[PDB]
């Protein structure tokens, strides 16, 4: 699934069949090393493109004077009662108004979409 | 005939059509000038009413000719104002609703 | 195409005083980075992102070709105000260009072809934060953007 | 599916008779209206690898006025034709001394087919159809008013009424679709007829240029 | 005009040197259910892997069949491809794809694959008719996009049926296809009713438009005056641009 | 934010804007920043205190002037980029005290409202009763008046 | 207001009326909403005056010949009769026909 | 009608909001909306002229 750099010259490796043995390899262009394939995937594209946004939200976030909060909605580590929530906050993320919630308080950070 | 061939130009039944000149106002005021009372029988013959719109279809020339082509042009020139011009002096709308003498 | 659609969205570069569009590869090697490694490690912040590496990844090939330094200063000099009548005059010409009219801001001597590196990269970062749509597009009207 | 093409096959040949009816040759009436289900117990059904192979639904057919001058329609089998398959059609053509052809092409046609479709004018002449053209008839579209081929007495009588020189008349190009629904040639005039809301009919003249 | 990629949830290349390697949990059933009575494989099967999926949303929304697909994309690219697929039941609706088995008996193959890929998201034209973006249906109110039909008494009754609008235009193979009005159905672009109906519906549909635009705002300009500019435009013989 | 505001390292005249969601920080000392002073708001409640506006109504022969009250951290200038990072309230006795809660945070409040309006808009009575082209074609006569 | 508010009050929906007059926000609203107004008066105008210079131009030679045929400088014929009908527009009336519908 | 709109975005937080056939989320949330707002100020504009 992800990119793999060579050992030697620190070049892009890229994927090669292996004839004689069938099982897939990894080879730099710029020098002889190889080395075989462990995920057996190579190309991987989700057309749908459908991504928590979980990952992509920072914690920091929960530090803005500008965004609201509630505190209805309690974290589920620490129970704290202040949550600030905002939306997708991104481009082309289809159609979702869902509210994302991040929770204030030190350090925690916790992240729950209801 | 002249309401099949309405029928044909006019789908979807728009009646507000744009024409020369207005028929109603020149009846309901020939009423008016001759003073007409609509509560007596009127004197009209009713041949008077059909031979009076015939002779006067002629006197309306869009297209000057002889020509058979310029028949049918005169026709297809004239061929809505005929339409409404005998629909609104009909002989029974005659001794009906206008009453005039 | 039977190339464009094997390989995707190429980022090239418009610099100043050269005829036409340079790859971006072509310019990080002309500032003395060899290995992918160092190239897509200034210009992806963490590796463990998938989707950035992804995008980065026909740039490399488009710019295979080229794996030293000098080879792509002569890349870029040909392309320079006059084509250099002999070669090192392209390398010498293309290297004060990278040096001067590169980007003045971060520095304009020697040494300082390092930064230039750094907020380039973030050029191209940037421009792949607009492609995976994780940023808006700049209005060019925003009274932030005005002085 | 065969469904399909068979179903695409009674749209072309039913709009081909409505060319041939319009254009004055001699229509039994039920040559243009036919039932699908009669057309495919004529036919038999499938054509891949079934009865209609796209040849035998050839038209032939007679003009009212002479039985001589008749006409014909082929359906080519290839999706793309050449000189040299024309050729073969015109052959048949001197063959059957019949002077008038159509083709109906799949697809398209190579530019040098075109070009000798334009070469001989006189000894017979050919027009070219693409199959979705005939897929569907035009002339009974709501905007496409109805288009009367006028005889040269009428252009003549028509230029001496209201005293026109050719040149004067509004045109119609002959690469006109409606044109080709009719076969127009360079030189003569069509009369239309449209209805107006104003007078309630109205005649164009359009000389073909 | 539904492209494969509407439909496609995501894509993976896989690398299965083996029919019945399977490195996926899910794929060894019906892998080994058309492996059973294996066919047309008999030249050798190609080692990379192809496997899309189909979310079933968007498959049953347009009543697609993955058989349908199967045949398509078999008849797009001929017998150098080979589409295998799931029954319905599965809930992760599954397509798998492998390079043409007569290869094996340049461009690589990833490589090669990739570009199969990139090709197929964008042009397999699964249904409908390129360049037509969506189709609007709705029941119109305004009496003009009513069908009005003269009854047994001879009047004017007005109904509702179902129209589309499309957004982009192919006017010549929407007429052409089966249960689509040839008599009322029209487009506002005038070229593309120029090169099919001719010069006379460029006329009258040119007329309505220019009514249409000057009678929008509620104002009234006669008749006379839009049927003189349709002519002076038509009266050439073809469409005469002002300019 | 403190230094600035007791004007020791950085001149009241810098901005500091730090953008949460792209992890960056930037200062801007550039010229030709377009910006504004605004109130400062600790908590809910102003900086601005009773004292403050005792040396100011005396601020006659007190040689107590504007840059007093900007060297106290009361009032701070702020630009448009940095503007995207700030709260502000339209009136402290409306928007700072305690009701159906809508926002705490609030950082600033501004002077007063009408001072958005140019020195041409300035002289319109009750502008907010009239139609905003009026108020456009009188910031065109009131140029034209003689006197 | 707060980041992600989509409320009335945000986005621009006017509460007030002039008579009791505008607060500070829907006032600025307020300004945006006719600056779109003013530039629409000032740009459209162009354009409406070059179309309108373009269709004189276009037209500029057409005309009524004696024979009621309008015929453009050239004397290429455009139009039979004019309008169709052959009339002037100015002494038209609008009208029902009654005999349809 | 801004009680109305408060419940109409409190939908639409929830994802509760079902886009009408032809409309983004978006689409059918901003056509919500503007029904809600025109229905006000068209009911209190005939009030006033009442
Ligand atoms: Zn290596
Ligand atoms: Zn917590």
């Amino acid at each position: 699934v992800g990119i793999r750099f060579c050992q030697e010259c620190n070049n892009m490796l890229y994927p090669k069949e292996d004839k004689e043995n069938r099982i897939l390899l990894y080879a730099c262009r710029n020098c002889d090393y190889q080395q075989e394939a462990d995920n057996s995937c190579i190309y991987v594209n989700k057309i749908t493109h459908e991504v928590d946004e979980l990952t992509q939200i920072i914690a920091d976030v929960s530090q803005d004077p500008t965004l609201p909060r509630t505190e209805d909605h309690p974290c589920q580590k620490c129970g704290h009662k202040e949550a600030v929530f905002f939306q997708s906050h991104s481009a082309r993320a289809e159609d979702a108004m869902r509210l994302y919630y991040v929770c204030t308080a030190p350090h925690c950070g916790h992240r729950w979409t209801e | 005939e002249d309401r099949e061939v309405l029928r044909v130009i006019f789908p979807t039944g728009d009646s507000k059509v744009v024409l020369p000149c207005n028929l109603l106002r020149m009846i309901w005021n020939a009423q008016k000038i001759f003073h007409i009372n609509p509560r007596l029988p009127s004197d009209l013959h009713p041949i008077k009413v059909v031979e009076g719109v015939k002779e006067l279809s002629k006197k309306l020339v869009i297209v000057n000719g002889d020509d058979p082509l310029s028949r049918q042009a005169q026709e297809n020139a004239t061929l809505l104002f005929n339409i409404h011009l005998r629909s609104t002096l009909c002989s029974r709308r005659m001794a009906e609703e206008f009453r005039l003498s | 195409g039977a190339k464009k659609s094997a390989i995707g969205q190429r980022i090239v570069a418009t610099l100043p005083y050269i005829k036409q569009e340079v790859p971006i590869i072509i310019v990080f090697r002309a500032l003395g980075f060899v290995s992918d490694r160092d190239i897509l490690e200034h210009i992806i912040y963490d590796f463990e992102d998938p989707e950035m590496m992804e995008m980065v990844k026909p740039s490399l090939d488009e710019a295979f070709v080229i794996q030293e330094q000098n080879v792509a200063l002569n890349f870029i000099g040909s392309r320079g105000a006059k084509p250099g009548v002999t070669k090192e005059k392209r390398i010498k010409y293309a290297k004060e260009v990278l040096q001067k009219e590169m980007l003045p801001h971060v520095g304009v001597s020697d040494f300082c072809e390092t930064k230039k590196a750094y907020f380039l990269g973030y050029m191209v970062h940037r421009l792949l934060l607009a492609a995976l749509g994780r940023r808006e597009l700049d209005d060019r009207d925003h009274y932030g953007n005005k002085r | 599916d065969d469904e399909e093409e068979t179903y695409r096959l009674w749209k072309i040949r039913k709009t081909i008779m409505q060319l041939c009816h319009d254009r004055g040759y001699l229509v039994t009436q039920d040559g243009l209206d036919q039932t699908l289900e009669e057309f495919k117990a004529q036919f038999g059904g499938k054509p891949s690898e079934g009865r209609p192979r796209r040849t035998d639904l050839t038209v032939l057919v007679a003009h009212n006025d002479d039985p001589t001058d008749q006409m014909f329609v082929f359906f080519p089998e290839e999706p793309k034709v050449g000189i040299k398959t024309i050729k073969v059609y015109c052959q048949r053509m001197q063959e059957e001394n019949i002077t008038r052809a159509l083709i109906v092409v799949q697809q398209g046609m190579t530019p040098s087919a075109k070009q000798s479709l334009v070469d001989m004018a006189p000894k017979y002449i050919l027009e070219q159809f693409l199959q979705q053209e005939l897929l569907i008839n035009i002339t009974e579209h709501e905007l496409v008013p109805e288009h009367v081929v006028m005889t040269k007495e009428e252009v003549t009588e028509l230029l001496a009424r209201y005293k026109l020189r050719e040149n004067q008349l509004p045109r119609i190009q002959a690469g006109d679709p409606v044109a080709r629904y009719f076969g127009i040639k360079r030189g003569q005039v069509v009369k239309i007829i449209r209805p107006s809301e104003t007078a309630g009919r109205y005649i164009t003249y359009r000389l073909v240029q | 005009h539904t492209t494969l990629r509407k439909v496609t949830a995501n894509t993976a290349i896989y690398y299965d040197p083996n029919p019945q390697s399977t490195v996926v949990a899910e794929d060894q059933e019906w892998v080994n259910v058309y492996y059973e009575m294996p066919d047309f494989d008999v030249a050798r099967i190609s080692p990379w892997l192809l496997r899309v999926e189909l979310d079933r949303k968007h498959m049953t929304d347009r009543k697609l069949t993955m058989e349908q697909i199967a045949e398509k994309i078999n008849a797009g690219f001929g017998d150098d491809l080979n589409c295998i697929f799931n029954d319905d039941n599965a809930e992760k609706l599954v397509l798998r794809i492998r390079i043409m088995n007569s290869d094996e008996n340049k461009m690589d193959d990833d490589v090669f694959l990739r570009c199969i890929e990139s090709n197929m998201l964008t042009d397999m034209t699964l249904q409908g008719i390129e360049q037509i973006s969506k189709v609007y249906m709705h029941l119109p109110q305004t009496d003009n996009k009513k069908k009005i039909i003269i009854t047994e008494d001879g009047e004017f009754k007005a109904l509702q049926e179902w129209i589309l609008e499309t957004d982009g235009v192919s006017l010549m193979r929407v007429l052409s296809e089966k249960d689509v009005d040839p008599v009322r159905t029209t487009s506002n672009d005038i070229v593309e009713i120029f090169t099919v109906l001719g010069i006379e519906a460029v006329r009258k549909a040119l007329e309505r438009e220019l009514y249409h635009v000057i009678s929008f705002d509620g104002s009234y300009v006669n008749y006379r005056h839009l049927a003189l500019l349709c002519d002076t435009m038509t009266c050439r013989g073809h469409l005469m641009a002002i300019t | 934010r403190k230094l600035r505001r007791q004007m020791d390292i950085i001149v009241s005249e810098v901005s500091m804007i730090r953008d949460i969601r792209e992890r960056e920080i930037r200062i801007y000392t550039d010229a030709g920043r377009i910006c504004r002073p605004l109130l400062i708001v600790e908590k809910q409640k102003l900086l601005l205190k009773k004292r403050h506006i005792d040396q100011l109504k005396e601020r006659e022969y007190n040689n107590y002037s504007w840059q007093d009250l900007v060297a106290s951290g009361v009032v701070e200038y702020i630009d448009t980029l940095e503007e995207e990072t700030v709260m502000l309230a339209m009136t402290p006795d409306d928007l700072q005290e305690k009701e159906v809660a809508y926002c705490s945070t609030y950082t600033h409040c501004e002077i007063h409202p009408s001072m958005i309006l140019g020195v041409c808009a300035s002289i319109i009575p009750f502008p907010d009763h009239n139609q905003s082209p009026r108020n456009t074609y009188q910031s065109a006569m009131g140029k034209q008046a003689m006197g | 207001f707060i980041k992600d508010d989509y409320g009335p009050e945000s986005r621009g929906f006017v509460e007030n009326s002039y008579l009791a007059g505008l607060t500070p926000t829907e006032f600025f609203f307020h300004a945006m909403g006719g600056r779109e107004g003013l530039i629409d008066t000032a740009v459209k105008t162009a354009e409406t005056g070059y179309i309108q210079r373009r269709l004189i131009k276009s037209m500029e030679s057409v005309m009524v010949k004696y024979d009621a045929t309008v015929r453009n400088s050239i004397n290429q014929v455009v139009q039979l009769r004019y309008g169709e009908d052959g009339l002037a527009g100015e002494s038209v009336e609008f009208q029902n026909l009654a005999t349809l519908k | 009608a801004k009680q109305d709109v408060i419940e109409v975005i409190e939908k639409a937080h929830n994802n509760e909001l079902e886009p009408t056939p032809g409309n983004t989320l978006r689409q059918t949330f901003e056509n919500q909306v503007n029904r809600i707002l025109n229905d006000a100020r068209d009911k209190t504009g005939s009030s006033a002229q009442k």
